[PDB]
């Protein structure tokens, strides 16, 4: 499948510092989403 | 002779060379890390004081 990566910060905020401080203050969801996104790509490379 | 030698080669490879159990390690990692998250989430303010 297509290997997609999503910048959680930008996609949620899009170049907004105060939105960034809110979301970092909200927890560490961006890591998990990113790092599953990776896992899922490197799994695509491994299927092929 | 041959099948002995192959068993011995498996013995060195699993004795010295690392990263041979990457699958099982990865599973253990990925579980432990889901927990360390969910714990580390347990200390977020979610808008509260």
């Amino acid at each position: 499948m297509t290997k997609t990566s999503v910048d959680c910060t930008m996609y949620i905020c899009g170049d907004s510092t105060e939105c960034s401080n809110l979301l970092l203050q909200y927890g560490s969801f961006c890591t998990q989403l990113n790092r599953a996104l990776t896992g899922i790509a490197v799994e695509q490379d491994k299927n092929t | 002779n041959q099948f002995n030698s192959a068993i011995g080669k498996i013995q060195d490879s699993l004795s010295s060379t690392p990263s041979a159990l990457g699958k099982l390690q990865d599973v253990v990692n990925q579980n432990a890390q889901a927990l360390n998250t969910l714990v580390k989430q347990l200390s977020s303010n979610f808008g509260a004081i």
